[PDB]
Formats: C-alpha cells, structure tokens, sequence
RNA sequence: AACGUGUCGCGAUGGAUGACUUGGCUUCCUAUUUCGUUGAAGAACGCAGUAAAGUGCGAUAAGUGGUAUCAAUUGCAGAAAUUC
RNA sequence: GAUGUGGCCUGGAGGUUAGGACGAAGCUUAUGGCGUGAGCCUAAGAUGGACCGGCCUCUAGUGCAGAUCUUGGUUGGCGUAGCAAAGAUCUAACGGAGAUAUACUCAACAUGCAACGUUGGAUACUGGAGCGGGGAAGGAUUUCGUGCCAACGGCACUCGUA
RNA sequence: AAGUUUGAAAAGCACUUUGGAAAGAGAGUGAAAUAGAACCUGAAGUCGUGACAAAGACAAUGGAAGUACCUCCAUUUCAAC
C-alpha cells in the first residue's frame, strides 16, 4: 500500500515553468524534484493499486457442479468426443474403458506398466511422455517450468 | 632541472627572501644534488649558493 | 574494423586514433581536406597549415568563422588553422607510414582512400551561470580512421 | 534437499551453499570396478583421486585431482592443461559431474562413508 | 561549383528490446518463539601476512572452546590424516 | 454519443497441436504476399545464440503523438555567445617526447606552428589598513619529499591545494 | 543512480613493429574478439563515410495519374506451348 508513496512529494505550482505533477523534496542527488506520486511518473505509484480482497473465488450452485460433472462424464463415454480432445485411442478395446479390480493388487510399477501396454491405454501415456518440454514464457521462471497433456485417468474404487 | 627545494632550503638558511637567493646558473648538477640542508650548506660555504 | 574496405589488402596501410580529444568539428575539417591525396602532399599541405601559408577549409562546421583569402585554392571563403588537429592528424598520418613500410610498401607511392571522423563519447565538465545556474560545458572528442592504397 | 517447489529458493541454495555442502554436490561416478567392489554409485571427489573426464573438449583424458576448489565449482586435474599467451601451463578447470573416479583416495573417514553408502 | 537535399551499403554515438534473475510483493503454516542494570537496542573505535568499503568479530578481535563432518581455503603468500 | 464484430494486437492460466543448434525469441528492410483496416505471413540478414508458434477457453497492471506529462538519451542553435575588473611580461641557457620533425627540385625564408617548468639577467607590480609574517571560527592532511599527467586546475602545463 | 549479463573455460591478446605514452598495424586464444573487460543481444533518434538520384528560387512534407531510371522480389512463360 506504501509501494509509490514513500516521499514528501509536493508540487512546485504554476509559474516556475514545469508541469504540476509533485515532485521530490530536497536536493542533492538525482531524484530532487523528478516527479512523483503519479502512475505516469518513473518511481510513483500504479494506477488503481492491486487488492488482496479482489473477488478470487467463487461460488457455483451445487446442482450446477453436479450437473457439469455428469455431463463430463456422459461425454467421456462417447469416443469420437474422447478423440476430439486429443486422446490416442486407437487400440482400446472399448469406451467406456473397464479393467478388472486387480491392479490395486499391485505393488510394482513394472507391473502397472505392463498392464498399461496390455489395456492399450500406453499410446496416450507415450504421448503425454513425448510431449514434456520447457513452459514458454514467465511461468518457467514461476515454478511451472516443465509442461505436458493430460493422460488416461484411472478410477479406482477407494483410496487403495 | 627544477630547483625549487634547492632555493626554498636556501632562503631558510640564509635568513633572506628568495629574491636574494643566487643559485649558480651553472652548478644545476651540483645544485640538484643537494637535498638537505647540511648539502645546502656545504654549496653556500663553496659558493655556488649567495 | 574499418566502414570500407581497401581495393587491394596487400598494397593498403590502415592507422586508427580513438577518443583523440581534438575537437570533433576541427578534425572532421581537417582530415577531411587530405582524402584523396597522396600520402606526401597531404604531409607537405600539414607543414603549411602549421606555417599559416596554406589554410584547411572549413564546409559543413564553418558557422561565422571567419574569412580567408587561403581558402580560394579550396573553392571556399571560410577556413582556419587548427594546430591541434593537424599535429593529432600528422601523428596519425605517421602511423599509417609506419605501417606501410612494415607491410613492405613504398610510402612515396601511398594515396589517402578513405577517411573517416565520427564523434566519440563525450567528457563532462560544468559551468557557472547568473542566478546559480550550472550549465554543460562539454568536451567532444572524435574517432578517425583512415587507409591508404599504393597505386 | 537442495531441490524444492520453489525454483528460487532451490537455486540459492545451490549457489549459496556451503563448502561441505558444496563438496557433497560436487560427487562423481565411480567406475564399474568400483562400483562392483564398493556397492557405491557415488562419491565426493577429493585430492588424489585418479579421475577420468567423460564428458566435454578433454573426454578420455585421464589424470589425478590435483585441487578441489569449490569455489568455481570445478576440480583441477594434473594431465588436463592448455598453454596461455605465455606460453605457461594453466590447470583447466572440470565440473565434477562430467568426470568418473577411477581409483579413491582412501582413509580411515573415507572408508567409514564408504561403508555407509554401499548398498549391500 | 560549393553548401545543402534524398536513397542504399558500411561505420560511430546511444543503451531500448528480448532472453535470463541468489531480488521484491502477496498469501498460508509450524513452535518448550519475545530484549535490558547479570548493562539492552542504538552510537563509536578497533581487529587479517596482505584488507578502502562490506561482512564477521572484540586487545582471546575475518575469531578461542565443544560437537558433528572428513580434506580444504584460495587473488597471492604462509602452513600442511583416528579424537589429538 | 450508442451498439456490434468465428474483428486485430499484448503479458499470464487451463487445454490441444506443433516448432527449435540443419538456429528460438529479440532486432534490421527498395521484401514481397494477403487483408477495406487494426494487422498477419513469407524472404534475406555477410543478425542473434536459446527458447517458442498456431487454435479453443480463462485472465489482466493489455494498444500512445502531444497531458508547460515522467525518466533516460540525443539534438539545431554552434565551433556560436563568449573565456575583456585586480597594469606584464621579455631574454638566454638547461630540462622535457613535446623539434631545427620535408617524396623528388633544392643554401637558408617562403613546408613542425604554438605552447610548457627551473636557473641567471632585465622589467614591472604589491607598497606595512601588503598577492608580508602569525592566530581564532571554519576546514582536516590541503603540510613535506619522491614519482607521475589518464581525469581535474572552464587556455596551458613538463607545474599543482590533482 | 547502479544487473560487473565477456566467455563453456581467462584460454583476459605472448611476441614483432610505429608511437613519449594512449594507442595503432600485424600476430595469437577462442566456435565466435563489431564476445577484448563493468565486454550477451545491441533498437530508435542523431552523426560520419563511399556509391548513386538528382535538384533553381514555388519552405518542406502530402493526393492522384503517368513516365524516365533502377530493383540481392513476387509470380507466369518458354514451343504443336
Ligand atoms: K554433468
Ligand atoms: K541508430
Ligand atoms: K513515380
Ligand atoms: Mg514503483
Ligand atoms: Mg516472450
Ligand atoms: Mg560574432
Ligand atoms: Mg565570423
Ligand atoms: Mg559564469
Ligand atoms: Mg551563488
Ligand atoms: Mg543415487
Ligand atoms: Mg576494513
Ligand atoms: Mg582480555
Ligand atoms: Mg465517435
Ligand atoms: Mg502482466
Ligand atoms: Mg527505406
Ligand atoms: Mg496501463
Ligand atoms: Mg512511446
Ligand atoms: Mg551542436
Ligand atoms: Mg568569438
Ligand atoms: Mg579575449
Ligand atoms: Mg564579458
Ligand atoms: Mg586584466
Ligand atoms: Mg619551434
Ligand atoms: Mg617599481
Ligand atoms: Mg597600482
Ligand atoms: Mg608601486
Ligand atoms: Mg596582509
Ligand atoms: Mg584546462
Ligand atoms: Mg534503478
Ligand atoms: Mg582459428
Ligand atoms: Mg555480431
Ligand atoms: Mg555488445
Ligand atoms: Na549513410
């Protein structure tokens, strides 16, 4: 709140042969009298400074969330809307995809892996794979360097 | 050569301004030598200083 | 690092000055005249420069100076003798010959083919004005750079 | 646990760390010789040890570490050298990580962190 | 003619832009977390083989002691592996 | 003044497709193409050296020619105005890179000018209410010697309170 | 006010030559030296230079339509076409 403000700045009024806009007190050094306090000045303040009780959040009508997700889930069973997104599911063999309860069995990531290439949802974990690289611009230096699509989900009954 | 300290010590030693000072228009080497006062002193007794 | 290049590399001598602190104008003027000349006319045309016989004319950067009858053999009236910048260019002038003859080159064959004066960076200083002004009193030096070719 | 969420932070304290850390950060393979008879995968380099350069100009040179200076984050080694103007020999100096130990310097504290890293 | 006017190529002056950020700002959390006459916070002097600032320290002065580490520090110089 | 625009452009976020060391963004253009336009795309860099484009959606510190606008830089005026109170310097020698510095023709002048310090002479000024000796306040190493001339002493310096 | 942001690494330009020095001219390191040191890129504005276009005084700029000259550009044609 104090990020454009910290002077004494006053304006010199007319007659003095410079604009209005106030400037630093004092002398001897580089800013006495370089303009200040305005949005259009070097060191002032912004225009409308930013507020943390900005609205960030919202709300949603909870028959309208479950609404969006049954549709979601209406549309993930659909595979021409499944390929439209951006899915390779060439070699599934149905939509909606059901594997038996087993593979919480699992204890060995090698295992998952050959699970994967069996059910034939390894195509869209290759192409999430080959698609990693470097974020474009700020967020690489915002702790989003690394970017890639979005795979298969896997739904499983409990947190088991 | 410059002689400034030459003269400066001279004047002091001789208890005169600088413009009774005469430093030999010859002797510089000799003069530019000395670089106290005692060598002040042995030029003014051998007369390349007045 | 030169803007042109020489003709012929082997039969060409290039000497640069940088930040010569000569002012800018007065050596454009004078290393300007010397462009196209051979090496020992433009040496002889510094000597009489110096000796105030001959003058170095003054176009582009002439603004009231004075007028001279010197300047008639340059199809001009304005010209003037700036000594620092005819000994700043002798000595530059120099240099290239040096540089002929370690290359091999007859100095008496040398023709001046390019020269150019472009302003360096400027030195700072200050002046006292009425009423507690403090006003620039700047310094501009110049680059010059020059080859010559054998004909 | 130099590596974090937060890029920032992890690289100042890269960059900030420590000698001891820094000495830690600048580990090296051990060949598969060593790795065979020691279980160990890595190891902070250290003065005397006979290393092997991997990776970059000077790969396949071979030499012993002559100078750890971790403050270039570089280790100096005998055989790896180029001439200045002068003709004079300079050390050139080698990221640890682009280099593999080929025969450890071993004393009574080295082989206490030898035993503590071997995997067996 | 010369001054001067354009256009192109190459130079100069000048440090915008783009990339990169050990910085800032904002939000959230943890806890045997709250200085001082047993002399605090602030001021001032000083301390290194070499040492202006800065940092650290106080005539035990770029540190003594102890515990962990496990062979450096590093511009140059000086010294030179089990606690010592 | 209102409104509309599968209207253009900018920084980020979800997605989705691509591209890059056989060269990414930035930058340059008599460099062409497309669009009514905002603009977009290609080409070439004898540019650059590591990131980044398209499309759907989300988001905003999102578009400049001017505010006696802010900051930084540049610029004509301009080699111009001027650097004119306190009278002043000359001469030889020495010192200094600072000279007596030359392609041919050639006695020298007509082609190295001008400027420094010290010493000796000459000339002058201050004229004891002194550009004379000592102190306070203020300053604080400017004092002294040696070296030194980048910058500074608004001309100069080989001199200097540099 | 100010990013010391050269380069992967100082490998930070030995040596020769001119210069009183600063520097220049070569040479050398480096993939790069208009990467040579507070040095990545290096814009605009302004200036220098070489080449070319010309051009009275209509301030210059500007529109519309031609033409002269140029064009490291874009297309289309080169034969029963
Ligand atoms: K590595
Ligand atoms: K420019
Ligand atoms: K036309
Ligand atoms: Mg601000
Ligand atoms: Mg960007
Ligand atoms: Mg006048
Ligand atoms: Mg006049
Ligand atoms: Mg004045
Ligand atoms: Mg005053
Ligand atoms: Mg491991
Ligand atoms: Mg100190
Ligand atoms: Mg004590
Ligand atoms: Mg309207
Ligand atoms: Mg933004
Ligand atoms: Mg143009
Ligand atoms: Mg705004
Ligand atoms: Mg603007
Ligand atoms: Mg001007
Ligand atoms: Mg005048
Ligand atoms: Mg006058
Ligand atoms: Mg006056
Ligand atoms: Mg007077
Ligand atoms: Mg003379
Ligand atoms: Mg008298
Ligand atoms: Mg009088
Ligand atoms: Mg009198
Ligand atoms: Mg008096
Ligand atoms: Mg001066
Ligand atoms: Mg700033
Ligand atoms: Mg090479
Ligand atoms: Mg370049
Ligand atoms: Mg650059
Ligand atoms: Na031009």
């Amino acid at each position: 709140r104090l990020s454009g403000m910290n002077h004494s700045a006053h304006s010199w009024g007319t007659g003095r042969a410079v604009a209005r806009i106030p400037r630093i007190s004092g002398g001897g050094t580089s800013t006495s009298g370089a303009g200040a306090f305005g949005n259009m000045c070097r060191g002032g303040r912004m225009f409308a400074p930013t507020k943390i009780f900005r609205r960030w959040h919202r709300k949603i009508n909870l028959h309208q969330k479950r609404f969006a997700v049954v549709s979601a889930l209406a549309a993930s069973s659909v595979p021409s809307l499944v390929m439209s997104r951006g899915h390779q599911i060439g070699n599934v063999p149905e939509v909606p995809l059901v594997v038996e309860d087993s593979i919480q069995g699992y204890e060995k990531t090698k295992e998952a892996m050959a699970f994967l290439k069996a059910i034939a949802a390894i195509d869209d974990v290759n192409r999430v794979n080959d698609s990693r690289e470097i974020r474009a611009g700020r967020g690489k230096m915002r702790n989003r360097r690394y970017v890639a699509r979005r795979g298969p989900m896997l739904v499983m009954p409990n947190n088991k | 050569v410059s002689l400034k300290l030459q003269a400066r010590l001279a004047s002091s030693i001789l208890g005169c301004g600088r413009a009774r000072v005469w430093l030999d228009p010859n002797e510089a080497v000799e003069i530019q030598n000395a670089n106290s006062r005692k060598s002040v002193r042995k030029l003014i007794k051998d007369g390349f200083i007045i | 690092h030169y803007s042109r290049k020489p003709q012929v590399s082997s039969k060409s001598a290039k000497a640069k000055v940088s930040d010569l602190r000569c002012h800018y104008k007065n050596t454009f003027e004078t290393a300007n005249v010397i462009n196209g000349m051979p090496l020992r006319k433009a040496q002889q045309l510094y000597r009489q420069v110096l000796a105030k016989t001959r003058c170095i004319p003054f176009k582009r950067y002439n603004g009231k100076i004075g007028r001279t009858a010197q300047a008639k053999e340059w199809g001009q009236t304005k010209g003037r003798w700036p000594r620092k910048s005819v000994v700043a260019m002798m000595s530059l002038l120099k240099n290239a010959e040096a540089n002929a003859i370690e290359k091999g080159l007859d100095p008496n064959q040398m023709v001046i083919k390019h020269v150019q004066v472009d302003q360096a960076a400027r030195m700072r200083r200050r002046t006292y004005r009425a009423h507690g002004r403090i006003t620039p009193y700047m310094c501009s030096p110049c680059h010059v750079q020059l080859f010559m070719s054998e004909k | 646990s130099i590596k974090c969420g937060s890029r920032r932070k992890a690289r100042r304290a890269h960059f900030q760390a420590p000698s001891h850390v820094r000495r830690v950060l600048m580990s090296a393979p051990l060949s598969k010789e060593l790795r065979a008879k020691y279980n160990v995968r890595a190891m902070p380099v250290r003065k005397d040890d006979e290393v092997i350069v991997k990776r970059g100009t000077f790969k396949g040179r071979e030499g012993k570490v002559t100078a750890c200076y971790r403050l270039k984050w570089v280790i100096l080694i005998d055989k790896v050298n180029r001439e200045k103007a002068n003709g004079s020999t300079v050390a050139v100096g080698i990221h640890p990580s682009n280099v593999e130990i080929t025969k450890l310097k071993l004393t009574h504290h080295r082989k206490s962190i030898l035993e503590r890293k071997d995997r067996s």
